[PDB]
């Protein structure tokens, strides 16, 4: 709701607070300074005052150069706000498709999850990399037969172009 | 921004539309900071394509290991020292104008599972699986590789074997006692936790400030004056708040700078210390390196250095 | 394999083309703040010098060299983080041109990934391209191993390499590459006995 009480105004949701207001204060404050509590001027109920649930919108994509398919993630926000839904960390993400194989990360959604195009878009726990146990024992060595030689491209920024604004 | 500058005001945002992309160009800025930190992440800890484990016996030597490798019984894969720094060491006011705080990309168990698979690999190849397929070596020949790097041969170590194992236990013993008794041990990483939480709560302590205008809230200023005045009086809070928000942007990307830095160094001595051996002379902690092993921690990495360091002193006449 | 993958792979010079895209976008927002108006009545400073009489166009004057010098300083600022991150990168560059090409190094993964022979300079745009020749094992082979041998018993350990468990034929080869030897007392040494040694074999040694 947008309210105004006694001329203090603002935009949020109104409930119920357990703050232990003193018979003369008739709002409150948070740490930033900024209106967070409020006295009803009719009836002498404490509300506690918190804006209208929001966040940010991030569109998973793959390239127009695949496909038109997209998701959106709503960043911190609870899936039953928003309006394949798929609830996780970063909040709830709708249009991909949960599944439980794990894969390399693709399109990164945060906390573990990642998403990629395999078709249709699929949310997923990432993999770290396939396993290896290796065969250790007091006694056991493993020495390279065969052997082979890798040639590895490293490339580095070395310089950005000279501008000069008079 | 503007949720930062004109939070829940269409009026306010419309004159913010008069000053371009200031606004955009500072959320650009943050964007790259967010990406820059997930990759100066995966840059120290994904150095490992394979996640290694050890053998269900852990007969490593009689050296134990169980202090930094992880512990099964505790949910988190995580060891008892890790456990101990983890234990060591507003947010809807702040997002109420658009200041939200963005979950890292990895997890601490895939942290957890990062630095298990480098330590593993450490215990169980030495550096071949850092340069490679891994190999399996014994824990005490391993031992052997590093003494001869060191320049010290194969047979003091074995002869000093159970002496060599029985150092390293109380040494061990000694890091979990001194990282759990000094408090001020993970300075490093609370200073940083310090300059962050300063950095955001002086920004949002800067909406307090009226900055020139007859009222610091937005919504009393829009309720008491009409546009002919309201215009006047807005533009010299978006000058005051764009300013302040531009400041803690360059703040950010200094110290954003110099964490990146830091984020060099350690993924470099990652790959130096732990994926191998080094003969930098006090480059991965003091003395003559064996080895080191890698530890999780909030929003960083703590390497356990293990060193030769000579003791008792005597006295020899040489000659040419 | 290095010139079919730069052919193919149009995201292998990404750390390139993300600074020349950096500055591209650094230039381009710089260039259309211009068009912003900062609160005066025109973005066009001819138009305001054209419509207004020298005592308002002060103040409207004013009203845009604050926007201009405001996002002026922005960028500078942007471009001297930018370039104190690049002259990072430059140092890192200069010390893998000077460590990877101008000798040989022993530092693991500084150079590419695997055991540095050499490495190789090319030229790129605005930048530079390090091709890294590394030592790579392949295929594995397992044997049993032993921390010395006791001969007449006195312990022998070998200077080189490490023993392999052919079954009736223990050898030393050296470290990283399979290559067995007889044993003699030309490829070990001995210190002290076999009664402190844990996993002696007690294999027999030859003395040439
Ligand atoms: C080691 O591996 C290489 C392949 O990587 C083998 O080389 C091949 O040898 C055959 C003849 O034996 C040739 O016909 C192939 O053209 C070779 N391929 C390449 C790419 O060199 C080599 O024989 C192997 N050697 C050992 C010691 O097993
Ligand atoms: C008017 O306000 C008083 C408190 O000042 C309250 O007790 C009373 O119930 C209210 N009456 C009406 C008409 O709501
Ligand atoms: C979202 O709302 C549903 C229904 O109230 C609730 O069960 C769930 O726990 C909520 N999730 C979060 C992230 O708060
Ligand atoms: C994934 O695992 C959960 C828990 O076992 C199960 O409920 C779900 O059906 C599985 N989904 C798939 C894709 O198999
Ligand atoms: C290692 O230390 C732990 C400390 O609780 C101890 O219980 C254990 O017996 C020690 N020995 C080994 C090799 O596990
Ligand atoms: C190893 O050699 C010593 C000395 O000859 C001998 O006493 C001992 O029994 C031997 N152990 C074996 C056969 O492994
Ligand atoms: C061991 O040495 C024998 C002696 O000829 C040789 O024939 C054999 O190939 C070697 N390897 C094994 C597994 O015995």
């Amino acid at each position: 709701v947008n309210f105004n009480f006694n001329g203090l105004t603002g935009t949020g949701v109104l409930t119920e607070s357990n703050k232990k207001f003193l018979p003369f204060q008739q709002f409150g404050r948070d740490i930033a300074d900024t209106t967070d509590a409020v006295r009803d001027p009719q009836t002498l109920e404490i509300l506690d005052i918190t804006p209208c649930s929001f966040g940010g919108v991030s569109v998973i994509t793959p390239g127009t150069n695949t496909s038109n398919q997209v998701a959106v993630l709503y960043q911190d926000v609870n899936c039953t706000e928003v309006p394949n839904v798929f609830q996780t960390r970063a909040g709830c993400l709708i249009g991909a498709e949960h599944v439980n194989n794990s894969y390399e990360c693709d399109i990164p959604i945060g906390a573990g999850i990642c998403a990629s195009y395999q078709q249709s878009i699929i949310a997923y726990t990432m993999s770290l990399g396939a396993e290896n146990s290796v065969a250790y024992s007091n006694n056991s060595i493993a020495i390279p037969t065969n052997f082979t030689i890798s040639v590895t491209t490293e490339i580095l920024p070395v310089s950005m172009t000279k501008t000069s604004v008079d | 921004c503007t949720m930062y500058i004109c939070g829940d005001s269409t009026e306010c945002s419309n004159l913010l539309l008069q000053y371009g992309s200031f606004c955009t160009q500072l959320n650009r800025a943050l964007t790259g900071i967010a990406v820059e930190q997930d990759k100066n992440t995966q840059e120290v800890f994904a150095q490992v394509k394979q996640i290694y484990k050890t053998p269900p016996i852990k007969d490593f030597g009689g050296f134990n290991f169980s202090q930094i490798l992880p512990d099964p019984s505790k949910p988190s894969k995580r060891s008892p020292i890790e456990d101990l720094l983890f234990n060591k060491v507003l947010i809807c006011a702040q997002k109420f104008n658009g200041l939200t705080v963005l979950p890292p990309l990895l997890t601490d168990e895939m942290i957890a599972q990062y630095t298990s698979a480098l330590l593993a690999g450490t215990i169980t190849s030495g550096w071949t699986f850092g340069a490679g397929p891994a190999l399996q070596i014994p824990f005490p020949m391993q031992m052997a590789y590093r003494f001869n790097g060191i320049g010290v041969t194969q047979n003091v170590l074995y002869e000093n074997q159970k002496l060599i194992a029985n150092q390293f236990n109380s040494a061990i013993g000694k890091i979990q006692d001194s990282l759990s008794s000094t408090p001020s041990a993970l300075g490093k990483l609370q200073d940083v936790v310090n300059q962050n939480a300063q950095a955001l709560n002086t920004l949002v302590k800067q909406l307090s400030s009226n900055f020139g205008a007859i009222s610091s809230v937005l919504n009393d200023i829009l309720s008491r004056l009409d546009p002919p005045e309201a215009e006047v009086q807005i533009d010299r809070l978006i000058t005051g708040r764009l300013q302040s928000l531009q400041t803690y942007v360059t703040q950010q990307l200094i110290r954003a700078a110099e964490i990146r830095a830091s984020a060099n160094l350690a993924a470099t001595k990652m790959s130096e210390c732990v994926l191998g051996q080094s003969k930098r002379v006090d480059f991965c902690g003091k003395g003559y390196h064996l080895m080191s092993f890698p530890q999780s921690a909030p929003h960083g990495v703590v390497f356990l250095h293990v060193t030769y360091v000579p003791a008792q002193e005597k006295n020899f006449t040489t000659a040419p | 394999k290095i010139q079919d993958s730069l052919s193919s792979t149009p995201s292998a010079l990404g750390k390139l083309q993300d600074v020349v895209n950096q500055n591209a976008q650094a230039l381009n927002t710089l260039v259309k703040q211009l068009s912003s108006n900062f609160g005066a009545i025109s973005s066009v400073l001819n138009d305001i010098l054209s419509r207004l009489d020298p005592p308002e166009a002060e103040v409207q004057i004013d009203r845009l060299i604050t926007g201009r010098l405001q996002s002026l300083q922005t960028y500078v600022t942007q471009q001297l983080i930018r370039a104190a991150e690049i002259r990072a990168s430059a140092n890192l560059a200069a010390t893998k041109m000077s460590e990877c090409v101008l000798g040989q190094s022993k530092r693991v993964d500084f150079c590419g990934k695997g055991y540095h022979l050499m490495s190789f300079p090319q030229s790129a745009p605005h930048g530079v391209v390090f091709l890294h020749v590394t030592y790579v094992p392949a295929q594995e082979k397992n044997f049993t191993t032993a921390p010395a041998i006791c001969h007449d018993g006195k312990a022998h350990f070998p200077r080189e390499g490490v023993f392999v468990s052919n079954g009736t034929h223990w050898f030393v080869t050296q470290r990283n590459f399979y290559e067995p030897q007889i044993i003699t007392t030309d490829n070990t040494f001995v210190s002290g006995n076999c009664d402190v040694v844990i996993g002696i074999v007690n294999n027999t040694v030859y003395d040439p």
